């Protein structure tokens, strides 16, 4: 364990930094149908996968 | 029209009438509106007319409650259905 | 409606709370008979507003039981081994108890204990232990209304000589007298439908001539609380008859009537016939142990307190002095358990 | 000028209420019938209804939660499971390895005993007692893991956030592998008995129908879903800790039926011992809760050695931790079906709102369109189907 | 087929008052309170229940209000409710109050208070 | 006092955009239920 | 649309590279560009499916409730088909006092939805029973806990709390050990309701520190 | 998955396996590719009731434009199923159910809005990115 003589909270500090931003939708302009369907597969070889996370995130 | 005497039935209402804690004291008879004369509240007249229901063996229709509005009505209500 | 105090030295100080189970009542009491049917509701009743009873009683686990759920933690103290001869224990009882309830009395007669000493001997031995201490603030006596000095009926007349002598040790003393008491549990109702139904024949003493005034029990255990909440109660007799006086004939046919019996199985069993029959039987009564097949109805007492009227003198006090409008025990909710029986649409 | 045609009428509005040869709890059910036929049944529930979820918002989040234990006495860890899973996302805590594998041992081990449970009460519902007293034995075996992990053998609260309360005791591991060595074989024997009899055929077949549509459109979850045809896991479609690492297969069936779930109940207790003998090879070693200690308590010595222990020894067991405004639902795959909690929170010490979502209160929902055209013995078997807690249901 | 001789909610809750009125008999033979209480009797008892909520004005909280008035009837109606509860919460204390008798207190409200608790918002049991 | 920048952003937000319906004092008070007597 | 079982083997992903794309970043805009009218506001946080990715939360307004769960279920790229539960959030700060909660799951996408509507304690929310069977219960549950009236329901009764219980006992309000008790009484041989007493009062522990910064 | 049954059954002959997992309860057809091209044609038909610059009609119009294409080179029907993952039974009730709700919202007309309509959109920030790295 490395943390024993070397304390430092602030940078293992992941609670109190989390933060929300902010931004603004508008009808006006086009959704991108470019982005959705032309990264989809037309044949089954271009089938692309998400493999499982095998484990959640640890700090090790 | 009138099925059974027109004394019976009103002495008959007006008994029951009286048996309402007020609507009494000096004026219990003909010409006297449930809620302008008697003091009687909406439900206090429902009241009254589900008693009648008991005396005389005959319902009455909501709209009819709608409708009536004097002792002189009731009893004209009564003695016209044939059924009283 | 503003709850009235217990009357009793010091409340003021110890009360604390609405009045209700969790509160604190400055009444501690030492009801005995608790397990008894008039004791039980007694209990409930002290114990109901907070108080703590103490009951002392001959060991039985079972039939105790109810007493254990009428009232909140440490409240109900319960005393495994009452005897009416043991001194020591009846001052152990009162040790802590400002008021004293005795509801001990017996309808018959056994072999261990006889009229004289239960309803004679107890009372004013209980009587002196209570006086001695001075703590007891209030004692309560509960008696028949036909009792009398002057009565055929043994039980009757040992009652009103014990009354005498509690009269004497305590002056302040209150005698509440019900009459024939209607209740779930009780003697009366219970043992007439029990003679209309599984008796081959109920014999009725005379022709029902005689007058009874019943009550609700629930109408007593009010009383006992007026008498408890009023001082001014001290050193009186009430007779706490019922609203309506009726003949026992009038009540043999309105139980006929509520349980829709089939017919009048009632038979003309006249004085001085029940005087042979059941003379010998008294003793033997005294020689024998309690046994369920005969008791109470079979004895001469219970003839000899039958052809008398059990009705409260004119000047009396009752319940009006206590401010209590009893309830009819021939309708409403008192009729219920006989009416659960038969009605004609029951089975 | 064509004669009309009238109908019947249907009376008999029976009460069915608490019986004991049904799913475990109180249970109240009116039910109108024509004849011996169902027509309509209105589940009346309530009973066991505690307020446990405005309790939580007068309790701290470690103080709440023995309430998730206490929500389904069948399974406990699957229940904490989420409770601590939402308090973990809310707070951005990350759990280690050897705590993310004993809580992934635990829930296959409590699954397994909720399992067992389901399918001996259905078949004793039924009528058939021997293999009830015979999955007794090995339900004891489970408990008395639980009572050397925890010290309680039903109400363990074990899992805690960032990790587990306390590690493994020397030799656990070595005994968990011998009762598997032998739960396959017990397995077998309960299987045989139960499967291929005529008279559990024939009471089973063909009773409690759902389709995949119907089960999408109740919100049903986990075995209803699966013996319907629909390949559908949150273990492997939503994975939550390191089950994705984990090699096991969906059991599916088609009819929908009752005997097709007790099917995929057996198979699925297969598959959890499956999962059991995988963590119990792979079982790391190394930290059990998280090192974090502003959410999780230090260790004894180490207060008792430390100041900054101490202090956070003292704030944790007396104020508790802060969690971050925000709200989350973290859903786990129980063995009854879906168990979610949505857990709202302010900012303080106390959840603001905490709701439960039972899986089992979808299915009692469904009882009235699946016990459609029934009769009075098919109740207490889809009832034993649904396999519904009503502690878990009335929350 | 035409001819010129051819062609010549305020009370919500009196409504749900005459619901109550006409189930009334239903529930008496279904609860087996045909003894015990008269129709008339609860008929009175029915009307103070709805006179406790008199102030409201507004029509959505009346709206609401008129809802649960009728789920308190069908609890009844629909034997959710048992015997023991509608002798306990309406019949009995009806009962009660007519067997009431009680002493014209000569001591003003304020008195009687003061002499009870101390602190009035408190409620009394068993009064 | 500048912002909190987090969920309390979007829990304002909510709150401005969305209104309760007036009704008179007291009304809601019979509509919550509780005894009379709270009050 | 129903996940029915197709691949026997190697079925070893989670899902499409595309699918989880579009859900994990276009799901919001798409929703707000395709249905305007409906939403108001939308926030992106901390997921419901995992720690790792994002779901969206909506804010829409009672009225458009039911034609956007409709939209939600049936629409083609996203397929809503179940609703995990109903729930309500009491803010008595806020005049509209009620956060009405609907959680929803597309198995196609294996994504997660949140939509929101708040009221207040007179407005009512129109029941969604028709586009989900399992919202009765729970409507008939946010009713009883929170006094939340659901409009056009097919019969709105309490589920949870005991027979003649008027108040709603989930709102900020509600004391936490009620207004009345239970208890058997001797003299009538009834159970009964009485006022509350307690033998020891409910201890509140006020925790809460000067120097913490996460509370809002 | 597992089939839970002992019976053995070959999972390759693509009609065994819809049959075990009960498609059939979904749709009595048996759903051809032909099938789901009318379909998706008569959704697209459908769609033309939807005003021409509605953001909906033209999802919709490339969602149908995507599959129609999908079918174009994959002349096998179980490929398409690969592609689109999903059985052609469910592929062709998904055009159906999309039919559904095609009067529900030609009633309210969500695509009405304004000229100036914005929609606040909230983003969440996570701890670990900025920790790590920047
Ligand atoms: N009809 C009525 O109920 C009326 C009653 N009364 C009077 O009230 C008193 C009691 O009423 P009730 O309760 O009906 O009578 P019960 O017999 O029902 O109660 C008698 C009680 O006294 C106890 N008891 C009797 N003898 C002894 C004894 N030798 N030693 C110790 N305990 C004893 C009994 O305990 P155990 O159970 O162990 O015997 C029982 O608890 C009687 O005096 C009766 O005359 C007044 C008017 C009418
Ligand atoms: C055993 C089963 C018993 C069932 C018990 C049911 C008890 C239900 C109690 C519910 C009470 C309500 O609904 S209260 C209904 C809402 N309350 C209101 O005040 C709205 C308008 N009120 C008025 O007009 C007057 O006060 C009024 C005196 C009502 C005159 O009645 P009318 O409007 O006609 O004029």
């Amino acid at each position: 364990p490395k943390l024993v003589y070397d304390i430092k909270y602030f940078a293992r500090d992941y609670r109190r930094n989390n933060s929300y931003t902010v931004r603004s939708v508008d009808s006006k302009t086009p959704f991108d149908y470019s982005k959705v369907f032309g990264s989809a597969p037309l044949k089954p070889a271009d089938v692309k996968t998400v493999r499982i996370p095998e484990v959640m995130p640890h700090r090790g | 029209s009138s099925f059974l005497p027109k004394e019976e039935v009103e002495s008959r209402i007006i008994a029951q009438v009286k048996e309402q804690n007020l609507a009494a004291g000096i004026k219990v008879e003909l010409s006297s509106r449930f809620d302008k004369d008697l003091g009687l509240d909406s439900l206090d007249k429902v009241e009254l007319l589900i008693s009648l229901e008991e005396d005389f063996g005959v319902e009455v229709p909501d709209a009819e409650i709608d409708k009536i509005h004097t002792v002189e009505d009731a009893v004209n209500f009564f003695i016209s259905n044939p059924s009283s | 409606s503003t709850l009235k105090p217990f009357d009793l030295n010091a409340n003021n100080a110890v009360r604390n709370g609405p009045g209700g189970r969790s509160s604190i009542g400055g009444v501690v009491a030492t009801v005995f008979g608790a397990n008894g049917f008039i004791g039980s509701y007694v209990v409930n009743e002290i114990s109901k507003r907070g108080n703590q009873v103490v009951c002392p009683y001959r060991c039985n686990e079972n039939k105790v039981q109810p007493l254990k759920q009428m009232g909140d933690l440490g409240q109900v103290v319960l005393l495994p081994e009452f005897d009416i001869h043991d001194d020591e224990y009846i001052r152990r009882a009162i040790s802590r108890s400002n008021v004293v309830i005795n509801c001990v009395g017996i309808r018959q007669e056994t072999k261990n204990y006889s009229y004289k000493d239960v309803h004679v001997d107890f009372p004013t031995r209980l009587a002196k232990i209570v006086a001695e201490s001075g703590k007891v603030e209030r004692f309560i006596q509960v008696s028949e209304m036909g009792a009398d000095v002057s009565h055929a009926s043994r039980r009757l007349q040992t009652k009103a000589v014990g009354d005498e002598a509690i009269m004497k040790y305590i002056p302040d003393a209150t005698i509440i007298r019900p009459g024939n008491v209607v209740g779930i549990e009780d003697y009366f109702y219970n043992n007439l439908i029990f003679q209309l139904s599984y008796t081959i024949v109920a014999p009725v003493i005379n022709n029902g001539a005689n007058k009874v005034q019943p009550t609700y029990i629930l109408d007593v255990a009010d009383a006992v609380v007026k008498i408890l909440k009023d001082k001014k109660t001290s050193g009186k007799t009430y007779y706490l008859g019922g609203p309506e006086t009726l003949t026992m004939r009038q009540i043999y046919d309105h139980l006929i009537d509520t349980l829709r019996l089939s017919n009048d199985d009632t038979v003309n069993l006249r004085y001085e016939l029940a005087k042979m029959l059941y003379k010998p039987l008294d003793t033997l009564r005294t020689k024998l142990p309690e046994f369920p097949f005969l008791g109470f109805m079979m004895s001469s007492d219970y003839a000899e307190e039958q052809v008398a009227d059990s009705v409260a003198p004119a000047g009396s006090l009752g319940y009006k002095d206590l401010s209590i409008s009893p309830a009819k025990v021939t309708e409403g909710l008192a009729i219920e358990g006989v009416r659960f029986i038969r009605v004609g649409g029951y089975d | 000028m064509k004669p009309l045609t009238p109908s019947k009428v249907s009376n008999f509005t029976i009460n069915f209420g608490p019986q004991h040869p049904a799913a475990h709890g109180v249970l109240r059910l009116v039910l109108e019938m024509d004849g011996e036929i169902i027509k309509r049944a209105d589940p009346h529930i309530g009973l066991l209804h505690r307020g446990t979820e405005k309790l939580l918002e007068y309790k701290t989040y470690n103080q709440g939660i023995p309430y998730f234990d206490r929500l389904d006495y069948v399974s406990m860890m699957c229940m904490e499971h989420s409770y601590v899973l939402a308090i973990e996302q809310l707070l951005n805590v990350a759990v280690p390895l050897r705590g993310q594998y004993i809580r992934v041992l635990f829930s296959e081990i409590t699954r397994i005993m909720n399992h067992i449970l389901a399918i001996t009460c259905h078949s004793m519902d039924v009528g058939a007692l021997t293999p009830f007293l015979w999955a007794f034995e090995e339900r004891e075996k489970l408990f008395e893991f639980y009572e050397r992990v925890s010290g309680a053998r039903m109400h363990a609260a074990y899992f805690r956030v960032g990790g587990v309360a306390q590690d493994l005791p020397i030799g656990l591991l070595r005994d968990i592998y011998d009762w598997s060595r032998q739960f396959a074989s017990r397995v077998d024997e309960m299987e045989e008995l139960l499967t291929g009899n005529r008279i559990w055929k024939e009471r089973t077949i063909d009773v409690g129908l759902v389709t995949a549509q119907q089960a999408w459109d109740w919100g049903c979850s986990g075995p209803i879903l699966r013996g319907s045809g629909i390949d559908w896991d949150l273990r492997k479609n939503q994975p939550y800790d390191v089950y994705g690492r984990m090699d096991f297969n969906v059991p599916i069936a088609g009819h929908g039926d009752c005997y097709d779930r007790y099917l995929v109940r057996v198979q699925e207790m297969r598959e959890s011992l499956r999962i059991i003998y995988q963590c119990l090879n792979e079982m790391p070693d190394g930290l059990y809760k998280t090192p974090d200690q502003k959410v999780s308590p230090p260790s004894r010595g180490q207060m008792k050695q430390s100041m900054e222990s101490l202090i956070h020894h003292f704030k944790l067991f007396s104020e508790g931790y802060h969690v971050p405004a925000g709200e989350t639902y973290r859903a786990v795959e129980a063995p009854k079906g879906e168990f979610g909690v949505y857990l709202v929170s302010r900012g303080g010490n106390r959840p603001y709102r905490c709701k439960i979502r039972s899986p089992g209160y979808a299915h009692l929902q469904m009882l009235d369109m699946v016990a459609k055209g029934a009769m009075l013995a098919d109740v207490v078997t889809i009832i034993g189907t649904l396999d519904v807690v009503f502690g878990e249901i009335d929350r | 087929m035409t001819s010129r001789f051819a062609y010549v909610t305020c009370q919500k809750a009196r409504n749900l008052y005459l619901e109550a009125c006409r189930c009334l008999p239903f529930i008496h033979r279904l609860h087996k309170l045909e003894e015990i209480t008269s129709l008339k009797e609860m008929r009175l008892i029915i009307k103070d229940k709805f006179r406790v909520n008199s102030p409201v004005t507004d029509s959505r909280v009346t709206d609401l209000l008129i809802f649960k008035g009728r789920e308190e009837l069908e609890t009844y109606l629909f034997m959710y409710k048992q015997r023991h509860h509608a002798i306990t919460e309406y019949i009995e204390p009806y009962q009660i109050k007519k067997l009431l008798i009680e002493r014209k207190s000569s001591n003003s409200a304020f008195l009687d208070s003061f002499y009870e608790k101390a602190y009035p918002l408190v409620h009394s049991k068993y009064a | 006092a500048t912002a909190p920048q987090d969920f309390s952003l979007a829990m304002k937000k909510a709150d401005e955009i969305y209104s309760g319906k007036t009704v008179k004092a007291g009304d809601i008070g019979f509509s919550a239920g509780v005894p009379l007597e709270t009050y | 649309s129903y996940c029915y079982a197709r691949k026997m083997t190697d079925k070893d992903y989670i899902a499409y590279d595309n699918i989880k794309n579009f859900g994990d970043n276009y799901l919001t805009d798409y929703i707000i560009k395709t249905v305007p009218k409906y939403v108001t506001m939308a926030v992106n946080g901390p997921a419901q499916s995992s720690v790792l990715y994002q779901e969206p939360t909506i804010y829409t307004t009672p009225e458009h409730i039911y034609a956007l769960c409709a939209f939600l279920r049936d629409h083609v790229n996203l397929q809503y088909k179940t609703l995990i539960d109903i729930t309500a959030v009491d803010y008595p700060e806020r005049s509209a006092r009620f956060e009405v909660v609907y959680h929803l799951l597309s198995p196609r996408l294996n994504n997660r939805i949140r939509i929101k509507v708040v009221v207040d304690e007179v407005t009512s929310v129109p029941s969604v029973s028709r586009i989900w069977n399992a919202a009765n219960w729970f409507e008939r549950e946010t009713w009883d806990m929170f006094g939340v009236f659901f409009s056009n329901h097919p019969d709105l009764r309490r589920v949870l709390t005991d027979y003649g219980f008027t108040g709603h006992p989930l709102r900020k309000d509600f004391p936490l050990t009620g207004y009345t008790e239970v208890r058997y009484d001797y003299g009538k041989k009834r159970v009964i309701s009485e006022p509350l007493e307690l033998t020891q009062e409910f201890r509140y522990f006020d925790f809460s520190s000067p120097w913490d910064t996460l509370s809002r | 998955f597992k089939a839970v049954a002992d019976v053995e059954i070959d999972f390759s002959n693509r009609a065994v396996l819809k049959k075990y997992v009960g498609v059939d309860h979904l749709s009595k057809e048996q759903g051809t590719k032909a099938k789901f091209i009318v379909s998706l044609n008569s959704l697209l038909e459908a769609v033309k009731s939807v005003p021409e610059t509605a953001e909906y009609r033209k999802a919709i119009e490339a969602t149908c434009q995507y599959r129609l294409k999908v079918c174009g080179e994959n002349n096998s029907d179980a490929a398409i199923e690969e592609v689109l993952d999903a059985h052609l039974e469910e592929l062709i009730a998904e055009s159906k159910e999309e039919l559904r709700i095609l009067p529900v919202l030609l009633e309210s007309k969500p695509w009405d809005v304004p000229a100036d309509y914005s929609a606040p959109v909230f983003d969440y920030v996570d701890a670990s990115t900025i920790l790590d790295k920047k």
